[PDB]
């Protein structure tokens, strides 16, 4: 701790201890009135402006502080479908500025959280931002800090949230650890496991080997889509079915996620899809405390009622047929 | 110095006008209300002369309703208002704040200030300073806000401050206000802080004076109201609609001698005020 606090953090050794961490998720929610300056490309400009504001907040030395064009912001690259389809797509023998044997899906930089000289110390967090984005896949920004004031980072997050809300989107905060570990950390947290009413892997009304070869969790993914959820773990191995050019590693570490995670588009609830078809459902206490209980109970009812789940699965089968 | 009142519909502009101005440069002129709804602004629709003829633009934001779109519209208005004329003072009133706590009021003002600053940073406007005042009809706040707005449009402010400070230092005056006969918008004072209680005392003294005079008419307004503790309140009409109300303390002296020296000093001050064309 004293070594990394003195500027000797370049040891490049995986320490067993972690600093203070915060994970923020950008979720497309709603376009504000006016601000015309299409509802599917203004969010592209919103993420571009957010990344530009983050990179413009880079911590700089006094020699670069006294001096006066900075480099352009890194590009965020968009695609449709699972991420492994895009990874098995870069093979194209054209260009070199396309996600470029571990693949760094994010990049990091040190920021200058207090610019105005409000604090007597030197404030310095570390931001991690992804290099990919989909309208159906939520966006990740990560703040890692060790000794910063936990109020300047709050108003920095507020400035980011306002900059988002000028455009569409909605910045939310989710716990860094997995949803499945909240009973193993916080025993008071609400956490319900869902064994849904109709098993699509063995029901006679919904069963096909070709569909399960194509998409094993097709009914569950469509159930989560129709109930208003966005995929959090975009880089997991439970939904896509393709190969890879060795493992992918984030700019902060290896993804140690047991199951795929989903965030409600409101930002209030977190779901998690297990291997055996069960689900985990919990509320986001940080959003509720910073800023509403009938929605999660209604989702539990839809996952427990046979008729409503049958209707959603029938809609999934009807869309699969047509 | 004509000020333009702007805001969304049902924000309270007409009610503010009725309360203040109904109960040139300095007199309470017939101000212009402007109902601005959300729309796309037409580029230069013969509005350059109108905004060039406004001394200071005033914006009204309802704190009860949502106001992010209101701040966006305000930034859109400032975007051409500052471009047309770089000498306009810009004022924003956070109206309808009677039923809010002090912490909520301070947080709301801080949020409004930060949002306006961020929107002006996005629009690229620099060198602009927008003032903010927490106003409400039911209290003294709107009178003080209009007092500051009017004071920003009198170029002889510091000289009036020196004249009132010299008058106060030589007459044992606790606090002297240069009110206007209508709207109770005090124009100048001393370097002493404007106490709210003393301001309300002087304003209701203005009201008592005008009502009692209006009760007996059809046959230069002067008033001496002495309290039990010797503290006197004095009124003398200045040039045009201006009037002077001074809370003067006796400090254990003769009442009539203090009244005589105050009358002589205030007559001298009015003779000095005759030279400067601060009236109307
Ligand atoms: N409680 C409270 N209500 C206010 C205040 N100012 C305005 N209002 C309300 O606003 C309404 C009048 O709005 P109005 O002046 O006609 O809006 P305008 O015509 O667009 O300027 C009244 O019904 C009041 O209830 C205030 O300071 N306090």
């Amino acid at each position: 701790i004293d070594q990394v606090l003195a500027g000797y953090g370049d040891n490049l050794i995986d320490r067993k201890w972690h600093g203070f961490r915060a994970k923020y998720v950008v979720l497309p929610t709603d376009i504000p009135p006016n601000t015309y300056s299409n509802p599917e490309e203004i969010r592209v400009e919103g993420l571009r402006r957010l990344i530009g504001s983050i990179t413009r907040s880079r911590l700089r030395t006094e020699k670069e502080k006294k001096g006066r064009r900075e480099e352009i912001q890194p590009e965020v690259m968009f695609y449709t479908g699972p991420l492994y389809n895009f990874i098995n797509e870069q093979q194209t023998s054209l260009e070199s500025s396309a996600i470029n044997p571990i693949l760094m899906l994010s990049n990091s930089l040190v920021i200058d959280v207090d610019p105005a000289g409000k604090s007597s110390k030197q404030e310095s967090c570390t931001v991690h931002y992804d290099r990919v984005h989909n309208p159906d896949h939520c966006f990740h920004i990560r703040l890692e800090w060790l000794t910063t004031t936990p109020k300047l980072i709050d108003d920095l997050v507020g400035n980011w949230s306002r900059l988002c809300e000028r455009y569409g989107l909605k910045m939310i905060e989710i716990p860094w650890e997995e949803l499945c570990t909240i009973p193993s950390v916080n025993p008071f947290h609400s956490f319900v496991e869902i064994k849904l009413a109709i098993n699509p892997w063995e029901d006679p009304e919904f069963k096909d080997r070709e569909l399960f070869a194509k998409s094993k969790f097709y009914y569950h993914v469509y159930l989560l889509k129709a109930s208003g959820f966005l995929l959090d773990n975009r880089a997991s191995k439970f939904l896509q079915n393709q190969d890879i050019e060795f493992d992918i590693m984030y700019s902060w570490g290896k993804p140690q996620f047991k199951y795929v995670q989903y965030i409600h588009h409101t930002g209030a609830y977190v779901a998690e899809l297990r291997e055996n078809g069960c689900l985990f459902l919990a509320p986001n206490n940080i959003y509720i405390s910073r800023v509403a209980q009938k929605v999660i109970l209604n989702f539990k009812s839809t996952c427990l009622d046979y008729q409503k789940l049958r209707s959603i699965f029938l809609d999934a089968k009807e869309m699969w047929i047509t | 110095a004509m000020v333009l009142l702007m805001g969304v519909r049902r924000c309270g502009k007409s009610s503010i006008c009725k309360v203040v101005f109904h109960n040139s440069t300095l007199i309470d002129l017939a101000v212009m209300e402007l109902p601005g709804q959300l729309n796309y602004f037409e580029p230069s629709y013969d509005s350059e002369r109108l905004f060039k003829s406004v001394g200071a633009l005033v914006y009204v934001i309802d704190s009860q309703d949502e106001y992010i779109n209101a701040i966006t519209n305000l930034a859109m208005i400032i975007e051409y208002a500052y471009k047309v004329n770089p000498s306009i003072n810009i004022e924003v009133l956070i109206h309808k704040v009677d039923g809010l706590s002090e912490d909520f009021k301070v947080d709301a003002q801080r949020d409004i200030m930060q949002r306006t600053g961020e929107e002006l940073l996005e629009l690229g406007l620099d060198g602009v300073q927008v003032s903010f005042y927490l106003t409400s009809i039911f209290d003294h706040s709107i009178y003080e806000a209009f007092s500051r707005i009017v004071q920003k449009l009198i170029p002889e402010l510091s000289f009036l401050e020196n004249m009132l400070d010299n008058l106060i230092q030589h007459s044992k005056i606790e606090k002297a206000f240069l009110f206007d006969v209508n709207s109770k918008i005090y124009v100048s004072t001393d370097s002493n802080p404007v106490d709210i209680q003393m301001y309300e005392v002087c304003s209701e003294f203005i009201d008592v004076t005008i009502d009692l005079f209006d009760l007996y008419k059809a046959p230069e307004l002067q008033n001496v109201s002495q309290l039990a503790n010797g503290v006197i309140i004095y009124l003398r009409q200045m040039i045009r609609g201006l009037a002077l109300v001074a809370i003067i303390r006796p400090n254990g002296t003769d009442m009539e001698s203090c009244l005589t020296v105050a009358d002589y000093n205030i007559d001298i001050f009015k003779k000095g005020l005759e030279d400067i064309w601060a009236n109307a």
